[PDB]
RNA sequence: CGCGGGGUGGAGCAGCCUGGUAGCUCGUCGGGCUCAUAACCCGAAGGUCGUCGGUUCAAAUCCGGCCCCCGCAACCA
RNA sequence: CUUUAAUGUUUGAUGUUCUAACGUUGACCCGUAAUCCGGGUUGCGGACAGUGUCUGGUGGGUAGUUUGACUGGGGCGGUC
RNA sequence: AAUUCCUUGUCGGGUAAGUUCCGACCUGCACGAAUGGCGUAAUGAUGGCCAGGCUGUCUCCACCCGAGACUCAGUGAAAU
RNA sequence: GCUCGCCGGAAGACCAAGGGUUCCUGUCCAACGUUAAUCGGGGCAGGGUGAGUCGACCCCUAAGGCGAGGCCGAAAGGCGUAGUCGAUGGGAAACAGGUUAAUAUUCCUGUACUUGGUGUUACUGCGAAGGGGGGACGGAGAAGGCUAUGUUGGCCGGGCGACGGUUGUCCCGGUUUAAGCGUGUAGGCUGGUUUUCCAGGCAAAUCCGGAAAAUCAAGGCUGAGGCGUGAUGACGAGGCACUACGGUGCUGAAGCAACAAAUGCCCUGCUUCCAGGAAAAGCCUCUAAGCAUCAGGUAACAUCAAAUCGUACCCCAAACCGACACAGGUGGUCAGGUAGAGAAUACCAAGGCGCUUGAGAGAACUCGGGUGAAGGAACUAGGCAAAAUGGUGCCGUAACUUCGGGAGAAGGCACGCUGAUAUGUAGGUGAGGUCCCUCGCGGAUGGAGCUGAAAUCAGUCGAAGAUACCAGCUGGCUGCAACUGUUUAUUAAAAACACAGCACUGUGCAAACACGAAAGUGGACGUAUACGGUGUGACGCCUGCCCGGUGCCGGAAGGUUAAU
RNA sequence: AGGACCGAACCGACUAAUGUCGAAAAAUUAGCGGAUGACUUGUGGCUGGGGGUGAAAGGCCAAUCAAACCGGGAGAUAGCU
RNA sequence: GCUUGAGUCUCGUAGAGGGGGGUAGAAUUCCAGGUGUAGCGGUGAAAUGCGUAGAGAUCUGGAGGAAUACCGGUGGCGAAGGCGGCCCCCUGGACGAAGACUGACGCUCAGGUGCGAAAGCGUGGGGAGCAAACAGGAUUAGAUACCCUGGUAGUCCACGCC
């Protein structure tokens, strides 16, 4: 069958990357939330 | 001419193609082009603002002139081209001074005749001259609204406008739909009936004939689900309701003339 | 089992709804007109307003019983 | 009191004209090599149109809810 | 009749035998002319019926060849 | 290691995507592998990724994102100009051979090419966010010329052979060579050059476009392959030579011709048809504001620079995605021999594998199949499943029809091998020789060699010659839908939806309608032969009566009627 | 020329059996339909929860759809178990 | 061979002959405005219909499509059907005149081809009046007829068919 995951680093970083969430206000508090919980993997990054 | 192809496949058995022999069978002028990509009827918010739009062939745009701001300069036509961004034929006419400009190809015009643009011109097919200098009652097209906009009246195949009155600063026309309206008399209006007049005889034949021209298949309202269309439902084709548009207003008779900043100029509605 | 409407000269409908006065077409009897029939023209008779009781000056009328008729009733697993 | 006539005065409903509000997804110039836009000339409309506030109508396009119970199961009929 | 309740309606044809099917009679519970009516060449992984051909589908299964099932040695679940 | 078997348009060999050392070596077996395990994609340790020419970065754009000001919006924030980002696109330049346990168009050898900087010499006018050309393009179809590659032969090397023959028309192996430079062909496109003038290209212009004259008829642009050169170099079968017995050192013959032939190249061609087929930069060129003993540009030569990153391995899978070492899914390129129309298929070459539980037994029963007496749908909801039909050429072929079909209708005949016609034909290709010449990759002519259908006749073999794999079941009546197509991914693929066609109705452009508090957009840079809604659904013959109820349109006199 | 015919790659999923704690949370095997077109496919984007998309099934929107998921209202409420 | 058959050439005549393209005037209808007011229209009579929201009547302006009053005549032309306001372009036949020339080149004609009122049909326009079907009002025993008020196709144009 066709499993729901066709990885693509650029596509993964174009709309889920660091700057993409650092792009606007709402995404900014996403990191405010994850920084509050303190995830080592702050965002899906390199 | 007006020909029908012989039947090979059920779809070719109803194909009437409009073959014009005098069409330019080569590639067109370069400097007068620009990419005219489509967006499938979607806007800034990308939603389908207008239905039945999407797909189709990838084609380019030719900046065809309507304005005709060139004055008192003779110009000889050179090539007849059927443009993919119209319904009527355009003609490559070279303005003697050194520039080629695309204009709508009229009925009485051979790609090799000399047209002249200006008020000094007589009454011959293809010339741009004011209506006040024209014996009212003639047959013209590409009539302007603003004295310098270009012409937004009768710009399709086999189309024209009958000139009714010329009372002073106003020129009352009888549009193609029959709408009697006055316009500023100093405007420009080109003579002659628009060519490519056998366009209405063009039957498409197969389903694809309308598909590659962009028009998407229309899904009827009785086909929809009660949640989708205001109609929908009906177990076994039960309509029983007054026909409406997918958003409320009762169609098949509901005039939408709500302008008022320009309602005044009309003399007769289409009645 | 129920609900709604009607019951008016030989045929069928008005009038009822909103109480004092009962009409129309065909038909019946008959004449004339035609040689004859029908048709036509014209006049008259013909209605206990299904039935009984109640109420008010007067009951076809307003109401309550009995009888007759038309439609729907003989489902959902 | 009624019918009525000239005038003063007081507001209103229409018709036409005008230009200054306003509109201008008309032309041209400049900012500016920039189809956005702003300003400047000019033309075409014109106290319209359009927008705010109040208001009548319409309105399942949209939203919140109601849609009884008894019943020899429920529904139907009936009843309270 | 994708519609006909009554009904397997009536008659004819197909079969030795036809609640299906084909052609007709109209008694249309309750077809009907763009929620289109009636025909229709071509087309169809479409519904129904029939014939030829061909065969294990069946009368009635019989044998054989491989993979499991059975035994042995190693590993070793599961619903409950 | 020797046999056996499997794929062989793949289960082979290289990449992108994506993973992340799974690559190579040594060592170890508790834990991982559905078994054992000295084995391994498992543990520990060490090693490996070398670039001016590959890709990216870079230059420049597309869909689209963001967006100085600006418009707008309770706020957040939304759209959008100038700009700036963003490939799946375009834009400079390298190939062959050898080598490692693992990498190499990157290292080495040999032989080339590209873009800039600086300096020198000799000439010469150069110069933009501006203009022009170019870049720059569609589907399909047919033809010609070649190549990749393959076959045969010649030649060279070796053998002449464990059971009959085999020095001969015998057998086997090899017979390979790029980028670049020069030549500029087969073929395609286009008439050149000179003079003058010009409301044209937001300004200018010698560049382009246009209008008249002149002279001559070719010039120019482009272009696969061949041929020389690259290269008396490399590689090269097989010997010669030492073994840690894995492999290394050395040497080295032939290295051509002919035929057939790609979906590859010429071709970003040519013909034709319609649904009418990116943008910008690099590049070439003209001038503006200007700068001229300059600065710069052109040409030759010398020298220098080409930085940063990726480079291992897997890449139709035990390394990606699916929880797994999962019978599933994953884009592109290369792609031989024989038979065959073919990339189908069958058997093989190259190369890679036997699927990480096996050994016995041969019951019932279950699954995948083979065969079957007589009958042949009697089975069953139903011919479901099986069986059968199945290829080429030729003969022949109905009702009906929109005159295209129906149709490969149905139904039949010949199919192998050998010789002959003919020491292998028609056809295809084509050297030498000869002649000519505006002498070159030339034109006629000439015919060796090579290759090679099909048809007729005769003979013979078997039961059967499309002998395998492969490969339609057919006809008749009829309902519905026109047809191709689409849909309930994961129980419904149809009569449902769509469909071209038709009709009604709304719409005069700042159009209706729609998304959006607004601005702004789509519609459409379209404008009534146009765009939107609805209904039906080819074509043919037609589409009757009803305006009472509801909705809608028009008309407003009167009654009534909110705020004020 | 053909929404042309036959038929591989490719895409789809009509029938039958196997399978159903499977090899697989819809596949395999043997036959099938389309296969120059309304075709298929890679890469990169845009449209989003009462909204998007829809050759219209109330299908699809990350194994979840007559209104996705995640967190917060919220220990919602439950005459019921 | 010849010419009385037939055909051709020179100069003229009349004509709704045909096709294509312009144009004019009267009338009818509609629309807009001004004046003005209870009928208008219709028939054997009446009614439907139109009208006090102001018709009809009347004046002015504008837009239309179709047919061409008088001239018009048992007049003309053409094979027949058929064809008439005027003007232009292209064009067919017939007839008269005085001669020449070719020298039987002729008559008809199954099959075949072409043309062919109206009605009807297909495609795309147009659409005043008129008017199948149809509706209503009357007549009538019945009237899906005759009469009257409205009225779709069609009638008109370009290309084909019958």
């Amino acid at each position: 069958m066709k499993r729901t995951f066709q990885p693509s680093v650029l596509k993964r970083n174009r709309s889920h990357g660091f700057r993409a969430r650092m792009a606007t206000k709402n995404g900014r508090q996403v990191l405010a939330r994850r920084r509050a919980k303190g995830r080592a993997r702050l965002t899906v990054s390199k | 001419a007006v020909v029908k192809c012989k039947p090979t496949s059920p779809g070719r058995r109803h194909v009437v193609k409009v073959v014009n022999p005098e069409l330019h069978k080569g590639k067109p002028f370069a400097p007068l082009l620009e990419k005219n990509s489509k967006s499938g009827g979607r806007n800034n918010n990308g939603r389908i603002t207008t239905r039945h739009i999407g797909g189709g062939h990838k084609q380019a745009y030719r900046i065809v002139d309507f304005k005709r701001n060139k004055d008192g300069i003779p110009a000889v036509v050179e090539r007849l081209e059927y443009d993919p961004n119209r319904s009527a034929n355009i003609a490559l006419v070279l303005y003697k001074d050194g520039e080629r400009r695309y204009i709508l190809a009229p009925k009485g015009l051979k790609a090799g005749d000399q047209i002249q643009s200006g008020v000094d011109a007589a009454i011959k097919p293809g010339n741009t001259l004011p209506m006040r200098n024209i014996p009212v009652g003639s047959t013209v097209h590409n009539v302007e609204m603003k004295p310098g906009k270009g012409g937004q009246l009768a710009r399709s195949a086999g189309t024209y406008v009958q000139i009714v009155a010329r009372d002073g600063a106003y020129v009352t026309l009888r549009l193609r739909s029959g709408e009697m309206r006055k316009v500023e008399a100093d405007c420009r209006a080109t003579l002659g009936e628009v060519g490519n007049a056998e366009h209405m005889l063009r039957v498409l034949g197969k389903a694809g004939a309308a598909r590659w021209r962009g028009v998407r298949p229309t899904v009827r309202g009785t086909a929809m689900n009660p949640v989708d269309h205001p109609h929908g439902g009906g177990e076994g084709r039960n309509f029983g309701k007054h026909p409406v548009t997918p958003w409320g207003v009762q169609t098949k008779g509901k005039k939408t003339r709500s302008n008022k900043r320009t309602d005044k100029f009309i003399v007769r509605r289409r009645s």
